[PDB]
RNA sequence: AGCCAGGAUGUUGGCUUAGAAGCAGCCAUCAUUUAAAGAAAGCGUAAUAGCUCACUGGUCGAGUCGGCCUGCGCGGAAGA
């Protein structure tokens, strides 16, 4: 996954979710979109 | 890269940048990008942002730049004592107060003026906001 | 009309049957023959004319060859011989390039006894008007 | 058709007018005609939303101060330097 | 919001196409049957494509969408 200050939906399948205290991007169509920490 | 073509004097006192801005209304185009904070825009900065916005609208619409450098900044290089005369002018900046309309644009759909203004702001050292023209 | 079961479309003209250069190995590989594009192909190709592009069904199941009743030619195929250039585009939207009028192709597509949409034949009339405009011509309608 | 409610101002000056905007009200003024001008306080959101509409600046609007009705036209407006807000309006008795 | 349907016809679109059939290309962006369906949404075939979408029927049955002024927080945050 890509970890960095600004995380962002990259596509219609990207979702945003808070797990523990952390903003995370789950995408259901594209592993390269999975992000952490922003 | 904007800068005076000529000037009465080479160097300026540092001065302070108090006060609120003077050109505060979108007064040429249909949309403006406005200074919300206080700071200095440099020529390179003014130009980087310009480039950003100009390419966003491809060859379309029109653009005014409401701000112009005109303030010469000096610096002393590495390995130099304090004193021994004021340093060399390295660049120019424009003093910015909250309220300044910086760029204005026209001849494009709002959303595009927004996209373009966004992109340009990312190059700027001070917070900005999208403004529209008003009656009165 | 039912669902999926064999059908393609990749040829050059009714006057070049079964060919190899434009197509070749990709004209018979699944219950279809590079040698049998004439016995049902020419089941009415020669009779009428050899000078109009037309693709056609395949309908296969597992029966030796294939059963494919043919039908009509396109409408940009009838702008090379009946309404202008054999090229087409040129510089499509740079200047008007070439031109057509309403008398032209009205009958050269009012033929269609095996295709077209809309009972009104003043309409599926104008349906073939654009196939002379995806190339960017002029309207003498 | 545009109807703006408005008390007259018991105070004046920087201090009073800043206090004003701190309470989401904002000062304005009416002049023109032969009467003395009238120093007014307007609600912010109400007037603000209203002047989003172009006709606000063309039409005669009516200002209700103390049940009395004054008919005016927008004359000049001072806007906030970078916030979508209103600092002061000039109304002409017309 | 979800689930069931459809997603068509000039047109496999003419095209500096070897092959494109919506696809880096090509240029414009029209026009038929319809409830609506884009010469265009897509991962993407040797070319057919097979498969979900933009849009519209049905089902359901009461709320739903996201900008504005704002209070307080969250990430951004590595050292002997
Ligand atoms: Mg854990
Ligand atoms: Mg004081
Ligand atoms: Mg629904
Ligand atoms: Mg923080
Ligand atoms: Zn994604």
């Amino acid at each position: 996954m890509k970890v960095r200050a600004s995380v962002k939906k990259l596509c219609r399948n990207c979702k945003i979710v808070k797990r523990d205290g952390v903003i995370r991007v789950i995408c259901s169509a594209e592993p390269k979109h999975k992000q952490r920490q922003g | 890269m904007l800068q005076p073509k000529r000037t009465k004097f080479r160097k300026m006192h540092k001065g302070r940048n108090r006060g609120l801005a003077q050109g505060t209304d979108v007064s040429f185009g249909s949309f403006g990008l406005k200074a919300v904070g206080r700071g200095r825009l440099t020529a390179r900065q003014i130009e980087a942002a310009r480039r950003a916005m100009t390419r966003a609208v491809k060859r379309q619409g029109k653009i005014w730049i409401r701000v112009f450098p005109d303030k010469p900044i000096t610096e002393k290089p590495l390995a130099v004592r304090m004193g021994k005369g004021k340093g060399n002018v390295e660049y120019w900046v424009a003093l910015i107060q909250p309220g300044k309309v910086l760029y204005e644009m026209d001849g494009v759909p709002e959303e595009l003026a927004r996209e373009a203004f966004k992109l340009a702001a990312a190059k700027l050292p001070i917070k900005t906001t999208f403004v529209t023209k008003t009656v009165m | 009309a039912k669902k999926v079961q064999a059908y393609v479309k990749l040829q050059v003209a009714a006057g070049m049957a079964n060919p190899s250069p434009p197509v070749g190995p990709a004209l018979g590989q699944q219950g279809v023959n590079i040698m049998e594009f004439c016995k049902a192909f020419n089941a009415k190709t020669d009779s009428i004319e050899k000078g109009l592009p037309i693709p056609v069904v395949i309908t296969v199941y597992a029966d030796r060859s294939f059963t494919f009743v043919t039908k009509t030619p396109p409408a940009a195929v009838l702008l090379k011989k009946a309404a202008g250039i054999k090229s087409g585009s040129g510089k499509p939207n740079k200047d008007k390039v070439g031109k057509i009028s309403r008398a032209q192709l009205q009958e050269i597509a009012q033929t269609k006894a095996a295709d077209m949409t809309g009972a009104d034949i003043e309409a599926m009339t104008r349906s073939i008007e654009g196939t002379a405009r995806s190339m960017g011509l002029v309207v003498e309608d | 058709m545009f109807t703006i409610n408005a008390e007259v101002r018991k105070e004046q000056g920087k201090g009073a007018s800043r206090r004003l905007r701190a309470a989401n009200k904002f000062p304005a003024i009416i002049y023109g005609g032969k009467e003395a001008p009238l120093a007014i306080e307007l609600d912010h959101d109400k007037v603000m939303n209203m002047q989003a509409k172009a006709e606000f600046y063309s039409e005669v609007l009516t200002i209700v101060v103390d049940g009395k009705e004054i008919k005016v036209k927008a004359q000049d407006v001072q806007r906030h330097p970078y916030k979508p807000k209103l600092q002061h309006i000039d109304f002409v008795r017309a």
